[PDB]
């Protein structure tokens, strides 16, 4: 989530005064190159660093990765409602995720570097298989990064996070 | 399985030298760890996230690699350094170890002075018994070939030399009548027939070999001959227990004077530990032998001697047995237990439990009690290591959540249970086969190095008929 | 005259070595005497010929009323004769009149009387540097024991005339009734032989009177004398009725016990413990081992290291009756300088029943054994000694005695790696063999033998000693001889065996100087001239 280990260089600017979306590169700040579902979407030269989505009203998405001088990061799947992806279903007030690697074995996931869905004590959060269910999903609270990875591997090691931020 | 695979399987290296291990993995792997793993000893983790070497771990050693390819680096071979390196990987279960390369020092050319018993005898009330040492590694006919033996419940009580050059045997009064000893020139080994075995002749008859300023200086492996039905220098500790690094202190008390009419008082201390012969520690009243370290220092003059090791460390638990030979026939004291007074506790510890011997087909459960830290927050893993073979994974259970994953070779045989209140995992094995026969050892996995820090000491369990 | 050499014990003892002595040999020491128990144990000795030590004698009255003169051939510590010191009441000294060398002593005496009136300037004589007399002329026992002064030219103690025939005691020696200043000479040198010959008329020296042979257990030494025992630098020979004092040929026999048999019986090698036992040893009588544990040290036989220094004690051994089995020597020496001197190892119990001087698993570079001549019963064994170079060489046939005698000379350094390295016998060494890489350790000598070293020629015709070659072998010539440029020097051994003198020609004997005053037949003394042709004529 906040770490970039694991080449998860793309992460949301959460500083914006308006409900534009930011997002910014960790790497050597030579030239950053920007790219939207493999394709090349901007080449900042110098200056500014950052890639602006718009507002964060229209519900923007896809996977993002940048690449400065070294090879392309990691996508960062932005999911916003106001490679296998990660799967977003919203049903009323229930947020549900589902896993886009899920051979078999048993599934962790994790929110803002916070392990979530394994204690039985959260009545509004549960895990089956992989799929993660977020009952009377909060948006200022429940918003963030997300990731799943199985049982004795590194979240970091994972192909791509994903960034929900929904309005329910 | 990702495969990996250790170069060399064995290397020779002489002290200072630099010392390269390499492993390769069949499939890239993220992380490679690194064990340090003596003999008869369990693994000890050297380095982590395949460039960090572990807490304690000397800075002479070095590890690196990427993908598929890791380098282990001892950058100052020591004597200290000779033990079994081997490499595994966490990327994936099962956790795969290399076949492991076997360190040993090339220096000391010289022929290792090794005396090998026969070992492994079991007779009748009334019998007679001959223990031969085959002396290997040294002119069989220039040092005497001292045999002494410890009963259990008793200390080391000397039965009696042989001089293999010319055959002429010096006996103990306690056998004059009852043992005799002949050697064997031409082959090299000494023979030792004690004859009208009684009750209380049952114990572990081991054969020395006196050197020039110490007695019993390369003992054998050791022989234990169970048959069932004088300077007294007495050891004032008895089973006195200390704290891993607090320092410890074993005070022994003689019957009379230990000063030989030469001058030089055949006073030492020989410390057998867990599981192996006497080996000299203090050689004389004074002098520490060589190999020991610095720890060991022992004092005394008259006929009071007392040793003081500076820390109590985790090597040095064991019987340390105190020896007069000033005295015609050399007598030892009762000898002091010294054990670890957190044992299973204290730190981080894992005590291992349930090993023994089991016929085919039978149920045997081995238990790993946890101490020191939370259980329910690692992973416990258990390893089984067959006479010969390297590491084999046999499984892991999280006591936090209860899941559990285990080796194909095992997942429709072994059980592994674990007991949170008790802070102990439980690995049950069912239809045990001669193939299992091995060192189970249980392994707390740290998620935060993606290596198991903490091993337990290993049950030896043995499946025979 | 009969000659002599708890407080209970002391008494007996002292009362059966002094009841029958007339002359004291050596020292009369009366030493720890009980109250009342001395009863004229010691009264007939006239002739005290050492010191008289009358020391804590509790008894009331020792009599030593006959003891005429004490010679004074020791003292007690330093001038020092007569130890009256630390007793007794009643000593009558009444006939000692005259001590030739040493003090009296007196001290720590309370108890004696009438001592201190005793003229002592008499009896003493010439030796008042230490006089310590501090503790009239009568000896005690009220009257006629009087001092008898007569001191205060061969009679000591007094004359019975003017005649040296009858005289109490004798100044130097008395051959039978006359006292002479020396006894009569045992080589006379007679004027037709120009040479020194055993006079019948000499008698040997027996303490202070001349005897015409030692009787008892008395040996004749060199000076005359006829000592009891014979000194430590020379040894017991009988060649006539009376055995002689014979100067030792270095060290002298001193047959030790071998490791094996004796007081080393169970011993294993020569430990530290064993040696310093055999030194100044000659012939030792067993076997002589010194196995690695020696040099090792061991602790089950309680033996500390040896070290290497100390193993040229052996050096003295001459013979060896069992067998010489040297397993291991120290690898700083090159060659076993130990055992150098051995000259026969007779072999009587082998090691293993084969060996007899076995040299295995050393690593000397030359055997060094130079001076072994004879290895009579056993086999030899040199083998295992990877530096050994010089080894094949010697021809074992040669030394050996009994014909079944073998050798297993065997993984030695190799012999042409020997001469490839230049480890060969110096050029002057017989085809025999050699014993090392120098030429004093040749097995025999090509052309001459300057003792043990083997030189290319004796000094026949040019060299500082002038040898005379005689049986292979050279012999320094006797000194008298000038060296001769023409031809040789001298044609053998001895002074009359020369063909030109450095000092003066006595008859066929070339000698420093003429004979002058030296006793001849007839007891007359000889002086000879020199002429101008250095002929030595008696006068």
């Amino acid at each position: 989530m906040q770490s970039i280990k694991g080449n998860h260089l793309v992460k949301v600017y959460d500083y914006q005064e308006d409900g534009s979306v930011l997002l910014t590169c960790d790497a050597e700040a030579k030239n950053i190159t920007w790219f939207k579902d493999g394709k090349m979407i901007g080449f900042l030269t110098e200056d500014k660093k950052k890639w602006n989505l718009g507002s964060n009203a229209k519900d923007p998405r896809g996977m993002y990765q940048c690449k400065g001088s070294q090879n392309k990061s990691k996508p960062l799947q932005v999911y916003y409602r106001m490679q296998t992806p990660y799967k977003v279903s919203i049903s009323g007030t229930t947020v549900i995720l589902t896993c886009p690697q899920y051979p078999g074995s048993e599934i962790l996931w994790q929110h803002n570097d916070k392990n979530i869905g394994g204690d039985e004590d959260d009545k509004n959060i549960g895990s089956d298989e992989d799929h993660l269910s977020l009952k009377e999903f909060s948006e200022l609270e429940q918003s963030g990064y997300y990731v799943c990875y199985p049982r004795g591997s590194k979240p970091e090691d994972a192909n791509f996070y994903l960034y929900l931020r929904a309005r329910v | 399985d990702i495969q990996m695979t250790q170069s060399p399987s064995s290397l020779s290296a002489s002290v200072g030298d630099r010392v390269t291990i390499t492993c390769s993995a069949s499939s890239s792997v993220s992380y490679m760890n690194w064990y340090q793993q003596t003999p008869g000893k369990a693994p000890k983790r050297w380095i982590y996230d395949t460039s960090k070497l572990a807490s304690g771990v000397p800075s002479r050693f070095s590890g690196s690699g990427s993908g598929t390819d890791y380098t282990f680096t001892i950058s100052s071979l020591q004597p200290e350094d000779i033990a079994t390196y081997y490499c595994q990987q966490w990327s994936s279960n099962p956790f795969t170890f290399g076949q492991g390369t076997k360190l040993q020092i090339t220096s000391g050319g010289g022929g290792q002075v090794q005396l090998v018993q026969s070992g492994a005898e079991v007779k009748k009330p009334g019998a007679s018994v001959k223990v031969s040492c085959k002396a290997s590694g040294y002119t069989f006919t220039s040092y005497w070939m001292h045999w002494v033996r410890q009963a259990p419940g008793q200390g080391l009580e000397w039965m009696g030399n042989i001089w293999p050059g010319s055959g002429g045997t010096n006996y103990a009064e306690k056998f004059k009548n009852r043992v005799t000893m002949t050697r064997d020139t031409s082959i090299s080994t000494a023979y030792m027939e004690l004859s009208r075995l009684r009750s209380d002749d049952t114990a572990v008859y081991y054969c020395a070999r006196s050197g020039g300023p110490y007695f019993f200086d390369y003992w054998g492996q050791g022989t234990l001959v169970t048959v069932s039905s004088d300077i007294v220098m007495t050891q004032s500790p008895l089973s006195l227990p200390v704290t891993p690094g607090e320092p410890a202190s074993i005070s022994c008390r003689s019957s009379q004077n230990i000063v030989h009419n030469n001058g030089i008082t055949y006073l030492e201390w020989y410390l057998q530990k867990p599981g192996q012969s006497p080996q000299l520690l203090i050689y004389k009243v004074s002098d520490r032998f060589s190999g020991v370290p610095d720890r060991f220092s022992g004092s005394g003059s008259g006929t009071d001697f007392t040793l003081k090791i500076s820390r109590v460390e985790a090597e040095d638990v064991g019987v340390y047995y105190c020896f007069q030979g000033s005295h015609i026939p050399p007598t030892f004291g009762q000898g002091t237990k010294v054990e670890i007074k957190s044992g299973g506790g204290g730190q981080v510890q894992l005590v291992q439990s349930g090993g023994g011997v089991v016929q085919p087909g039978r149920s045997l459960r081995l238990s790993c009690k946890a101490s020191g830290y939370t259980f329910t927050r690692y992973t416990m893993h258990w390893v089984r290591q067959a006479p010969g073979k390297g590491l084999e994974w046999i499984g892991y259970i999280n006591p936090s959540r209860g899941y559990t994953n285990y080796n194909q070779k095992v997942k429709d045989r072994f059980t592994i249970s674990r007991d949170n209140s008790k802070n102990t995992a439980f690995l049950q094995m069912d239809s045990l086969r001669p193939e299992d026969t091995g060192v189970y050892f249980c392994a707390r996995y740290y998620d935060d190095h993606y290596s198991l820090d903490y091993w337990g000491q290993g049950t030896p369990v043995t499946v025979s008929s | 005259k009969k000659v002599c050499q708890t407080f209970e014990d002391h008494f007996l003892s002292l009362q059966r070595m002094f009841n029958n002595c007339e002359v004291v040999l050596g020292n009369l020491e009366i030493t720890y005497v009980q109250r009342n128990y001395d009863l004229s144990f010691l009264k007939t000795i006239q002739e005290v010929a050492g010191y008289v030590l009358i020391a804590l004698n509790t008894v009331e009255r020792i009599p030593l009323e006959n003891l005429q003169i004490i010679r004074g051939n020791m003292y007690y510590e330093n001038s020092y004769a007569l130890a009256v010191l630390s007793n007794l009441k009643e000593l009558p000294m009444r006939n000692l009149q005259e001590i030739l060398h040493g003090a009296v002593r007196f001290s720590n005496n309370p108890a004696l009387c009438n001592v201190e009136s005793i003229q002592w300037r008499d009896i003493v004589s010439s030796d008042f540097l230490s006089n310590m007399s501090m503790d009239g002329s009568c000896w005690g026992a009220g009257e006629e024991n009087c001092q008898k002064l007569t001191k205060i030219n061969q009679c000591a103690a007094g004359c019975t005339g003017p005649r040296e025939s009858d005289c109490l005691v004798c100044r130097k020696f008395r051959d039978e009734a006359t006292c002479k200043d020396t006894c009569p000479p045992l080589m006379l040198y007679n004027p037709t032989t120009y040479q020194m010959d055993v006079n019948p008329e000499g008698k040997y020296s027996f303490g202070a009177t001349c005897v015409k042979k030692c009787p008892r257990n008395y040996v004749v030494t060199d000076h005359g004398s006829c000592v009891r025992a014979c000194g430590a630098d020379s040894y017991e020979m009988e060649e006539d009725g009376v055995r002689k004092c014979k100067k030792c040929e270095g060290p002298c026999r001193k047959v030790c016990n071998g490791i094996g048999i004796g007081e080393f019986k169970d011993s294993l090698s020569i430990n530290a413990t064993n040696i310093k036992h055999f030194k100044n040893c000659t012939s030792i009588s067993g076997d002589l081992h010194i196995l690695p544990v020696a040099f090792r040290g061991d602790s089950f036989t309680h033996t500390p290291p040896l070290d290497p220094q100390e193993l040229d004690i052996l050096k003295t051994v001459k013979e060896i009756t069992g067998f010489l089995l040297i397993q291991a020597w120290p690898e700083n020496r090159t060659d076993l300088h130990a055992f150098e001197n051995l000259e026969i190892i007779r072999g009587r119990t082998k090691q293993h029943g084969q060996f007899s001087l076995a040299v295995v698993s050393l690593n000397i570079t030359s055997l060094g054994l130079r001076s072994l001549k004879e290895i009579s019963d056993g086999d030899v064994i040199i083998s295992g000694n990877k530096n050994l170079c010089y080894a094949n060489t010697i021809n074992w046939k040669k030394l050996f005695g009994t014909s079944g005698q073998k050798t297993k000379i065997i993984s030695n350094r190799g012999e042409n790696s020997c001469k490839a390295t230049g480890q060969v016998c110096h050029a002057l060494c017989s085809p025999e063999g050699c014993w090392g890489p120098e030429p004093r350790d040749c097995v025999s000598c090509r052309n001459v033998s300057r003792g043990r070293e083997c030189v290319d020629k004796c000094n026949l015709l040019e060299g500082e000693p002038r040898e005379f070659v005689e049986n292979s072998e050279c012999i320094q010539c006797h000194p008298e001889c000038l060296p001769q440029a023409m031809n040789i020097t001298c044609t053998g051994r001895g002074p009359d065996n020369c063909i030109q003198c450095a000092h003066y020609i006595d008859g066929p004997h070339c000698v420093k100087t003429c004979p002058a005053g030296v006793m001849g037949e007839n007891n007359t003394l000889v002086w000879k001239y020199a002429d101008a042709g250095h002929v030595c004529h008696l006068c």
